[PDB]
């Protein structure tokens, strides 16, 4: 057997978009972009004494998407005015979408729900937005869909 | 050029777009005078009869069956031959017999409620359209009535409802057209013929050998499952030549040539998978009806047969007339078309900036590597292809590739211009078809197994 | 010698002995085969001494 | 699941670059339905109902006879 070159295209990081209302973010942090985490499990376990087993659904979906920038970033002069000013007026939603390179992607509604910690030191610091997500369901934009009809058993 | 709109929807109820796939197109040799060139493309059922073909004549059942498959092709090639007359057989039994007609870009459908009585019947209200008559020609005859169009129309004539046959008689022989056919367009793999005489038949299995295409062919015979001493049909004819040709016994192969179906089951399937046929389903065919010892005939004959089983169809082993599977012959042409496709690519891209390639020992090697790349590395990660080391006879599976050196070329081919001796090796998976199990049941306790706990011995010490 | 494919693929799916044998099948006195599918195109019967030879060599 | 599907520069003729025009932007829907008309079937009961089957079997979904 020889080994298999999993794709043909290069994972880029520069073609991950992020777009917030509308508008391209740029000036990311050095490691990592973006994280997308559930907020709670997707399925619960309940295990009787004789060992019968039931299973029932979860429909928490809300989930947090870290988001890293530069404290040099314009873009955090825009997300501290539109805090103020959606807390004055106070709509707070607003359309969140992520285009993914060699991955999964995501398009949901979202908010703002803490502003990261300000640190000023001998380098340039760094500010870790959280933004919320209404759903946290990651999506594909591939091939996939006519094999999911065959995984399909019991 | 102008938009006056931004932004414009064309909104379409119910329709949906499919996207574009590549695949193989088949090639249909109907005979009939809907347009002068000898071979056209289609992309819908719709096309064909913008072009003056009745429906359910023999092209349209064909195209309808072809686009109806799970790897049905996006385009049709319909050849073209003479045709002298046509025919409507009533042998058989039939209530409301309905013939559909069309004659110089006019569509009617004749209506007729003994097989001889309805032949008459309709071949006199046949005559009772005036238009009809101006530009056709009806007769009755037996059980079958003959139509003849007037020299400057054009008639197609097609199944409506009822039982009955639709045979168009020509002139022009398959053997005489294909060499005209293939002149205008080689662009196409698949074989089918209208004819179902045996010559036609074995013309066109003689031609595919020569000319590197696949020929289909379904029989409608009795004798296919016929008892294995009795060598009289098609089938039997074909293997005494050693020919190959995927041939099929059916029911309905002559009112609505299921070729169409097989296509639609083959056209975008990639050999390098070697993904054979052995149960894929079909749309349109009809299951076989015969008992065990008619498909045990048909097997000794190589007649492929469409089955059903636990609810849904079925084809089965994929055999050819020569007895080699089907797969094979597949994969074969594959790798020979692309193989010769990459080496001229690269010879023709290496040659169009100067610098063309030269014979010496300094650059022939290349041609390992271009060669490993496209179809020696595609079958190996699609599986088409097998590696590994064998554990049996102690041989390597690797494939191989070896090249002459410029001191073992002959004088001769320095001036011809021309290598030879180019090697390759290679070794061709394998599907599943048939699988056999052994259970077992026990009813009382079941006895005490023995208690040795050695490591069982590989073989007898005794031996001188 | 024309040659109407640029490239084409067929997909195609020592000391030497000395046996006396009996035979009609040529005039010589001697000939050299590469495999008993050489032998049998002269007529040779299966089985027969030669070919049984040739095809244990 | 509505889909939306976008083509890339590169698929983009020469010619829409310079009438700065993109086409060929596909959306897809599934319209819903109201209910129109209903029909019914009732059964009335006079006498004493049948004792039903007493099968306490869970219900075999089809048969096993099948080659």
């Amino acid at each position: 057997n020889q080994s298999k070159i999993l794709t043909l295209q290069a994972y880029d990081p520069a073609k991950v978009l992020v777009f917030i209302g509308g508008q391209r973010v740029s000036g990311f942090a050095a490691d990592t972009k973006i994280v997308i985490t559930r907020n709670n499990d997707n399925i619960s376990v309940h295990a009787g004494v004789d060992g019968e087993i039931s299973n029932a659904l979860s429909r928490d979906n809300t989930g947090v998407m870290t988001l890293s920038l530069q404290n040099t970033a314009k873009w955090n002069g825009y997300l501290a005015q539109w805090q103020r000013q959606a807390n004055v007026t106070g709509l707070i939603y607003l359309p969140v979408q992520v285009e993914g390179s060699q991955g999964l992607s995501l398009n949901t509604i979202g908010w703002i729900q803490k502003q990261p910690d300000l640190s000023y030191g001998t380098e340039v610091g760094q500010m870790d937005w959280e933004i919320g997500v209404l759903d946290a369901w990651l999506s594909p934009d591939q091939i996939q869909g006519i094999a999911a009809g065959i995984t399909g058993l019991l | 050029e102008y938009q006056d709109k931004v932004v414009d929807v064309e909104v379409s109820l119910g329709t949906q777009p499919i996207d574009t796939v590549g695949f193989e197109t088949p090639m249909f040799l109907a005979m009939h005078g809907n347009f002068p060139e000898r071979i056209r493309f289609y992309v819908s059922t719709a096309g064909m009869v913008a072009d003056g073909f009745a429906v359910g004549s023999p092209a349209y059942q064909f195209a309808t069956n072809a686009f109806a498959g799970n790897f049905a092709p996006q385009r049709v090639a319909i050849g073209r031959m003479s045709i002298d007359s046509s025919k409507v057989d009533f042998t058989g039994t039939t209530e409301q017999v309905v013939v559909n007609i069309t004659l110089n870009k006019v569509v009617k459908a004749v209506k007729i409620n003994t097989p001889a009585q309805i032949a008459t019947a309709l071949a006199d209200a046949v005559t009772a359209d005036a238009d009809l008559t101006g530009k056709a020609t009806a007769v009755a005859t037996g059980t079958y009535v003959t139509v003849t169009a007037v020299s400057p129309n054009v008639v197609s004539v097609g199944k409506g409802a009822g039982v009955y046959k639709i045979v168009n008689e020509s002139s022009e022989t398959v053997a005489t057209v294909l060499p005209s056919v293939i002149a205008e367009n080689h662009n196409w793999y698949f074989l089918a013929t209208e004819a179902r005489s045996d010559a036609d038949i074995v013309a066109a299995a003689e031609f595919a050998k020569a000319n590197y295409k696949l020929h289909i062919y379904n029989s409608t015979d009795v004798d296919a499952y016929a008892p294995e001493n009795s060598a009289a049909s098609v089938f039997d004819t074909l293997k005494s030549l050693s020919y190959d040709s995927l041939g099929t016994s059916d029911a309905g192969a002559d009112v609505d040539f299921t070729e169409g179906s097989v296509i639609g089951a083959m056209a975008a399937n990639d050999p390098s998978y070697g993904d054979s046929l052995h149960l894929k389903t079909m749309p349109g065919m009809v299951p076989f009806a015969g008992s065990d010892t008619q498909r045990s005939n048909a097997w000794s004959r190589n007649a492929n047969i469409y089955r059903g089983l636990y609810g849904g169809g079925s084809y089965i082993e994929g055999k050819t007339s020569s007895g080699q599977y089907v797969d094979v012959i597949r994969f074969s042409h594959w790798v020979k078309f692309r193989m010769e496709e990459s080496v001229f690519a690269y010879m023709k891209r290496r040659s169009d900036m100067g610098l063309s390639m030269k014979m010496s020992d300094e650059d022939l090697p290349v041609l390992k590597s271009v060669l490993m790349n496209n179809p020696i590395n595609i079958g190996i990660r699609n599986g088409g292809i097998l590696t590994g080391y064998d554990t049996e006879n102690k041989v390597s599976y690797d494939p191989t590739i070896i090249i002459p050196k410029r001191a073992n070329i002959p004088t001769n081919d320095l001036a011809a211009r021309i290598l030879r001796d180019v090697k390759v090796e290679l070794v061709y998976n394998n599907s599943l078809h048939y699988v056999k199990i052994r259970a077992s049941v026990v009813l009382d306790r079941p006895a005490g197994q023995s208690t040795n706990a050695q490591t069982p011995m590989s073989s007898s010490a005794v031996g001188v």
